[PDB]
Parts: C-alpha cells; structure tokens; sequence
RNA sequence: GGGCGUAAAGCGCACGCAGGCGGUUUGUUAAGUCAGAUGUGAAAUCCCCGGGCUCAACCUGGGAACUGCAUCUGAUACUGG
RNA sequence: AAGGCGGCCCCCUGGACGAAGACUGACGCUCAGGUGCGAAAGCGUGGGGAGCAAACAGGAUUAGAUACCCUGGUAGUCCACGCCGUAAACGAUGUCGACUUGGAGGUUGUGCCCUUGAGGCGUGGCUUCCGGAGCUAACGCGUUAAGUCGACCGCCUGGGG
RNA sequence: GCUGCAUGGCUGUCGUCAGCUCGUGUUGUGAAAUGUUGGGUUAAGUCCCGCAACGAGCGCAACCCUUAUCCUUUGUUGCCA
C-alpha cells in the first residue's frame, strides 16, 4: 500500500593487495503518501541486493510530517553537510518542482503542491538528508498553539 | 520505599567531585569532602511514580529484563529477577543482544538445544573428546545468554543499574524504542533514560532495597491481574 | 601456491577409482593404452551425449564399461542400435568382448562435468564468461548444492591480458578429507586462445 | 543570496584623521520612518475581463498596473538633531 | 601590540593586574588614506673581529659531484649612526563587545576560616591540556571558539601566465 | 621453426607463513570502519578475558598414511614354549 523507489546507484570500490573490490550502493526513499517517509542507504555486491538491503533500512527509521493539505505548512529550510535545501508550500495544481533526489523524497511522503530548490552540493545522499531534516523542523498550528499556550486562532 | 529508608541505606553518596556530569546539578545537593550528595526529596518522588508506571507495565503482562554487570550486585540482580520470574542478565550485556536479536537467538537455540539433548537428555556417544568442549559451551552460554533463555522476543521493559556503565545496552533500548528504568549516578549520563532514578549503586544494601521496591512492584501486577 | 588434485588425494578414501581392474605388469601398460583408447574413442563422438563419468571394469574374460551421463536416450537411439555399434567398436579395440551397461544421472548441475562443459561450450557459443559463471552457480544452489567454486581464467573477452576470475557460494572444504568434493576440469577452444574451467562441488562428508 | 584555521582569501603589528556604528533616562524637534489625501506617473506595450477578422497570430473597449516623484495634513514607538 | 626580550648590579623609563574607596560623566568601538614600530639576510660610513661561517681553495665520495663528509677560509655575524620594510612576520585563526554545560594544571594577586600547623573555603588577571552542546567537507575548534550574536575594517572569486 | 610479454594445463617462490573474508548489528554524510583491535597465550586469527559487536566461512587443527602398545580373528609359503 506504501510506495517506494530508488534515488540513485552507484559503484565504488576498496583495493586490496590482488586489485580493486567493486561494490554497489543504493539510495532508496519509502514513504506512505501521506507524510510518514523514509530513506535506506545499503551495501552489497549486486544491484538487486543492495537494493533490498536498502529498502528494509528505510522500513525502519520513519519519521512523520503533519502536512496542511497535500503541501508544506510553511517554507522551510533543510541544511544538511554540503547541500542547502529550500522548500515553501505553493498553490493546489502547481504540482512538484524541485530536483531528482528531493522529488522523489517529497511524492513518497505526500506532499502534492511545493517548489523546492537545492543549493551548494547536490550529492544524492545528503541532500535526501538535508530534505528529510526539513519535514521534520516544519510544525503544525495545532502543536504551535499548544507550544505557545494561545490556541489556534492565530489561522 | 521512603526518605528514611534510602537515607539509612546511604544512597546519598554519588562520586567524587572529579567525575561528575554537568547534567547532574538538579539532583546534587552539596558536595561534602569531594563527595556529592543526590537529594532524596526529589529522587524519591519521581521514584515511586517510575515504580508506578514500572506496575502499569507489567500490569500489561510485560517482560521485565534486569541488566547489571557490575560485580557489586551480581548475584542481587540475579535472584531478584528469578524471584519474581523475570529475567535478567549479569554476566556481560553482548553488544547487539537487542537489536541483533535473530542472530542471538540462534545463539540461544543453540544454547536451548545443548541441554536438552546432553544434561536430561543422553550421555551417549561421548569419544571421550568433545564431552568436556560441549559442557565448557553450556558454561559459556549460560552466564552470556542464559538470562534470556525463554524470552523468544523482545523485552517490553529494561530496568538498568547504571546509565553510563551500561550506556550500550541505553542506546539500543533508546533505537529499539524500549521503555528504559535507569538508575543514574553523578558521573552518568541521563539523556538516553527515559525514567530516571536518582541514587547509588555502588552499595549492596542500596542496591537490593531498589531491587527489592522493583520486586514488590512487579509481584503487585502480576497479583492484581490474578 | 599450487593445490593438490581433490579427486587423486581422496581417491583411496571416498573416491572410487574410475579404472578398477587387476593384472600384473605383463599387461599392465598394455590394458592401460587400450581404457585410453576406449575413453578419447567414447568421448570424441559422444561429445553431444553429456557423457560425464566412464567407468572401465576388466572381468577376467571381458571388458565393462559403465557410462555415466545425463541423456541415456541419445546414448542408446533406437532399439538400441547405437549402443551396439560402440559395443563392436569398443571390443574391437580391446579385442575382447564388451558389456555396455549406461547410467543416468537425475541432477546434471551437481556433477562436476557437466557444469564445466556447459560453460566452456557457452563460450565458443560467445556467451560471456561473467553471466555463465553466475548462471552455473545459481543452478547449483536451487537444485541443492552445498558448496560451489568456479574458476574460469585465461584470455576472458578477447583482452590482451589473460585474467583470473573465480566466485565462490557456500562451503568447499577441500582440506577435509572426508568431504565430498566433486572435481573436474574443462577446456574451451577460442578464437582469442584456450580457456581452462574449473569447478568444485561438496555434497555432505562421510 | 557566498566566503576567508588547512581548499582562493585576516594587512607583520599598532596608533590614528575622515567615514561607519554607538550605553541609559526625561523633554523637545519632526530630518529619516509610518498613515491619509491631492496632483502627476503620455499613448502603445506587459496583465485581467470582454469584442471583431471563419480559428489563430493580429486588431481593439474598459480595467488593473506603472506604489516612483512632489506637495499638504497627521503619528512620535525606533533612528537622527 | 607584534617583531622579540636570559649572567649580576646601578641610572632613566613604558605597560599590565589585584584590594578598598574617591572622582569625570558616553569622553566609546572600529578604521580607507596617513603615521610609527617591525626577525634574519642585505646596503652606506667609521670601528672591531675570539668563535662560527656564504663565497673561494684543496682532499675525498661519485659514472660525473660546481653538493652532502674533511681540512682551511673572506664577506657577514659584534658596536655606533643611517637605509631597507621583507619572513611558514603562523594560532596559517582582524579588532572590539555580549551570551553559552564542565575537569585538571601552571603563574600572579587578594578576602576569610580553631589563622593552631608543613590545613581548607572564596575571589580576580594571565596561561596549557582534555572534553560536552553546538559548529565544521573532514581533520578538528570547543568560555582564550572555528559555538550564539552585533560594530567596523581587510581580503577572496578555477589551475597556470 | 618464432612469440611463455597472447594463452590453457602444470610447477617454483615467500611458506605450512597465519592469514583472507562474509552475513546481521552498530559507527561514519560517505568511501568505509567494527568484527580482525587490546591483556595474556599458543605451533597457529589456538584459546581465554576484555571489548559494539553477535555469529559464520575459507585457511590452523581434525578426518587419510606410517611408526610406537595391547586385545580379538586365519595359520602357510611364515613361527617352534
Ligand atoms: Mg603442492
Ligand atoms: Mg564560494
Ligand atoms: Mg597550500
Ligand atoms: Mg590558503
Ligand atoms: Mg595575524
Ligand atoms: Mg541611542
Ligand atoms: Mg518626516
Ligand atoms: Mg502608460
Ligand atoms: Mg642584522
Ligand atoms: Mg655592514
Ligand atoms: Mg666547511
Ligand atoms: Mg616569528
Ligand atoms: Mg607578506
Ligand atoms: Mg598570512
Ligand atoms: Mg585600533
Ligand atoms: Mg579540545
Ligand atoms: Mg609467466
Ligand atoms: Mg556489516
Ligand atoms: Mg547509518
Ligand atoms: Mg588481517
Ligand atoms: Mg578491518
Ligand atoms: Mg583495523
Ligand atoms: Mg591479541
Ligand atoms: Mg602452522
Ligand atoms: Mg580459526
Ligand atoms: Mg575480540
Ligand atoms: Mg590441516
């Protein structure tokens, strides 16, 4: 029911005293469209199992995110290493425009409406990180009136 | 349970004034020829409300896994677990004995299978070779996982004798999302604890009296859901 | 370093000899040229018949000939008229009678020669090395193998440089003695050179 | 809407004029700042709602926009005097 | 302040920090140009020259050895007065101010405690080491920040050229 | 007849030296790390203790051969209390 997809493969390797030792890793987003959303990095010698291991990776390790409606509830800004993400909310219909890695990451959570950005490095693995630390940091009005002691009349 | 009773039993004392932790300074009274004081009106009353909710968990008919590897209060955690039919471990806790737990538990079908099948079992075919190896395999087996024989899952709650000395076993209790009931001293550390409990546990009466308020505790649940 | 042969050093413990036959030094030699003749004959043309195993049984009066393969119905044809004529060549060469008794093997990948002689002839057929290799391996473990290596080397995709490649599933332990190590060797003629496959196969100890 | 320990990048160090910035309270001013109004900001163009070439490009009515400037009146929290 | 400063004594002289008050009353921070200081080497004039030692000479080494090694050896290194204004002039980290968990030292003041004592409790200045949060590409920095922030100045914009 | 510097097969060498790896877990943004390090010990990555590692495999060892002791079985072509 949940959907899944992979970000980007690549090989790398670790020589030895014989030679090189070629290896393959996988960058997997799973999300549940709805906000819940995932990522597993994994290692093997074959492009199906690093796969794999790398979907079992993101089953564990979920975080939730508390969307408005198909959309962010306001900009947000997702810094991770080397890449700089900026994500605001946009209107029903605009659709997603951000670039592969975060793409990928925000229609596996459910996000339906957004322009999203990416600045300095856009190495794969860090900027899924640095746009998941962005779901994150991104709050509800309801937790915010609770936070503030004000209820929710400020929307 | 009670200020008297902890204060008799000297729980009071934590360490030196040269290890402790920054974070300790909510529950630090004084310090006394270098040797800080844990105040027992706050430790007890977050104590006795960690025991509640410690009864709410076994009232659920939980698993309850004491771990101390101190050798203070070695054979303390070990009959207080058996006691009250819960488990424990003592002799050394096997970095990735929660999260790793398919692979230690092949450990202890391995562990299950050699009993059966040589103490109550048969005495047959014993070469005279590999008899003293196998039996020398129990031994190892039964002070690392000989705890957690039955448990065939995963505990519902871990009650640990010291944060910072044990800090391998909190994290992963922490990643496995495991309820955690810590004892924490001066020099630990007690953000990984989810219920901490201010007090000593260099003491053996210190430790059998907060052994003991688990104990009644647990006996209580179990009681009431009879 | 070099490895010893795993079929010659467990030939006397779990290994039956493929020639299992007495005579003194008088025809010692002699009886040997006539199993080499009979073996290159057998094997030249019924290299389509998937022969993997002969067997040479010397009866004081006659020859026996046991063939191990994995197609008996294209080693025999009809009625049996194929099997009759390799018996008038066969004796022929030995100039003694021969029996011809043929046994079948149900599970072909188990067997040490018929995995190398399918992935040598998948090479000539210009099927690369890497997928062959991997393909043997796969069969093996799904039809039941314990343990499975197999080493294909020497002038790999029409490089200048020869090179050794070699992947290794499950258990091989050639320095047991009790193991069951299944042994063979195969060779495939090339535009680019002359290829050597190796392959080892355990099924169990004792 | 970037950086300067090691990737390019902290003057060798300091004193110091111009300049930039400036603790805290009261009064006053109203220069910056903000609000209102008035006059301008040509038409075409760009945008919105329509109209006519059989459609379209194209042409075209109204509107919005051109929030920029200037003046007058007012507010005095912050900056300045 | 940096560059730097090491026998003892005397003369002249600058800054720093601590204790308790008194006093002025924003007189402050930073600083383009400008000015001053600025290791060693070097330059000018006049001295001095023990040791050391560019250059140079000889002897080895070496296929060669305009070097490394050896024996010597002039400038220079030393002083006075000018000039030069450059260093991996480095903490490779501009100055000023505020805030943010800790621990052990060194060094210099200073208030107390039966000052009994060859004993402890406080408070400052400067200074090393380790390390928390945080930050960092990482190494690491970590109350003396490369953390959280403000003021101003300098600088950078691919590698060569 | 040429090219082992196109190769297969086979062999020498360090060296019978004790190493070479994987799964899961954990760590690191990552390449990877950990396991395999450390206190000892062993002929040995042999074993033990500690240890974010838990196990596992190929190698070490064991299984094969011979010699060292005894018991039982058959006694000629071997032995003679
Ligand atoms: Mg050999
Ligand atoms: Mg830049
Ligand atoms: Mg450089
Ligand atoms: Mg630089
Ligand atoms: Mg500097
Ligand atoms: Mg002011
Ligand atoms: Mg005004
Ligand atoms: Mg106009
Ligand atoms: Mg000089
Ligand atoms: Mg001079
Ligand atoms: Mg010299
Ligand atoms: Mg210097
Ligand atoms: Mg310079
Ligand atoms: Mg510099
Ligand atoms: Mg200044
Ligand atoms: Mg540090
Ligand atoms: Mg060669
Ligand atoms: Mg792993
Ligand atoms: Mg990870
Ligand atoms: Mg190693
Ligand atoms: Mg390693
Ligand atoms: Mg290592
Ligand atoms: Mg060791
Ligand atoms: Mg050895
Ligand atoms: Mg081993
Ligand atoms: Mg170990
Ligand atoms: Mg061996």
């Amino acid at each position: 029911e949940l959907q899944e997809k992979l970000i980007a493969v690549n090989r790398v390797s670790k020589t030895v005293k014989g030679g090189r030792i070629f290896s393959f890793t996988a960058l997997t987003v799973v999300g549940d469209g709805n906000g819940r959303v995932g990522f597993g990095y994994g290692k093997a010698r074959e492009v199906p199992a690093a796969i794999q291991k790398a979907m079992e990776k993101a089953r564990r390790n979920m975080i939730n995110v508390a969307l408005n409606n198909g959309t962010l509830q306001h900009p947000v800004k997702g810094v991770h290493t080397g890449s700089r993400v900026f994500m605001q909310p946009a209107s029903e219909g605009t659709g997603i425009i951000a670039g592969g890695a975060m793409r990928a990451v925000l229609e596996v959570a459910g996000v339906h409406n957004v322009l999203a950005k990416a600045y300095g490095s856009t190495n794969p693995i860090n900027v899924v990180r640095a746009t998941i630390d962005g779901l994150e940091n991104m709050n509800s009005p309801e937790m915010v009136a609770a936070k503030r002691g004000k209820s929710v009349e400020e929307i | 349970v009670s200020m008297r009773d902890m204060l008799k039993a000297g729980v009071h004392f934590g360490h030196q004034t040269r290890y402790w932790n920054p974070k300790m300074k909510p529950f630090i009274f004084g310090a006394r020829n270098k040797v800080h004081i844990i105040n027992l009106e706050k430790t007890v009353p977050m104590f006795n409300e960690a025991l509640a909710e410690l009864n709410k968990i076994a009232s659920r008919k939980g698993k309850i896994l004491f771990v101390g590897t101190k050798r203070a209060a070695s054979e303390a955690v070990k009959d207080a677990a058996l006691s009250c039919d819960q488990f424990f471990v003592n002799h050394r806790w096997l970095g990735g004995m929660l999260t790793n737990w398919k692979t230690v538990r092949q450990s202890i079908k391995r562990l299950k299978d050699l009993e059966t099948q040589s103490q109550d079992g048969t005495f047959d075919k014993l070469t005279k070779k590999e008899a003293l190896m196998r039996t020398r395999e129990l031994e190892k087996l039964e002070n690392s996982l000989g705890g957690i024989k039955d448990m065939g899952g995963l505990p519902d709650a871990l009650f640990v004798i010291d944060a910072d000395h044990e800090h391998i076993a909190i994290k992963e209790a922490n990643n496995l999302g495991i309820p955690v009931f810590a004892i924490v001293d001066t020099n630990s550390d007690p953000d990984g604890v989810d219920f901490v409990i201010p007090g000593n546990d260099d003491a053996i009466r210190a430790v059998t009296l907060y052994l003991g308020a688990v104990a009644a505790t647990v006996r209580e649940g179990r009681s009431q859901d009879l | 370093g070099q490895k010893v042969h795993p079929n010659g050093i467990r030939l006397g413990i779990v290994k039956p000899w493929n020639s299992t036959w007495f005579a003194n030094t008088k025809e010692f030699a002699d009886n040997l040229d006539s199993d080499f003749k009979v073996r290159q004959y057998l094997t030249k043309e019924l290299a389509k018949a998937s022969v993997s195993r002969i067997v040479i049984e010397r009866p004081a009066k006659s020859i026996r000939v046991t063939i191990h393969t994995a197609r008996p119905g294209i080693v025999i044809g009809k009625k049996g008229e194929d099997v009759e004529k390799l018996r008038k060549v066969v004796a022929d060469i030995a100039g003694v009678p021969a029996q011809i008794n043929i046994a079948e093997v149900r599970k072909p990948e188990l067997d040490a020669k018929l995995v190398a002689d399918s992935i040598t002839s998948q090479l000539e057929r210009r099927v690369m090395f890497r997928r062959a290799m991997k393909r043997a391996v796969q069969n093996a473990m799904r039809l039941g193998a314990k343990g499975i290596k197999v080493e294909v080397s020497g002038r790999l995709g029409g490089a200048e440089i020869a090179r050794t490649e070699w992947y290794r599933e499950g258990r091989v332990p050639l320095h047991t003695l009790r193991a069951d190590i299944d042994y063979n060797t195969s060779e495939a003629h090339t535009t680019y050179g002359v290829i050597g496959v190796k392959v080892w196969i355990f099924k169990g100890e004792i």
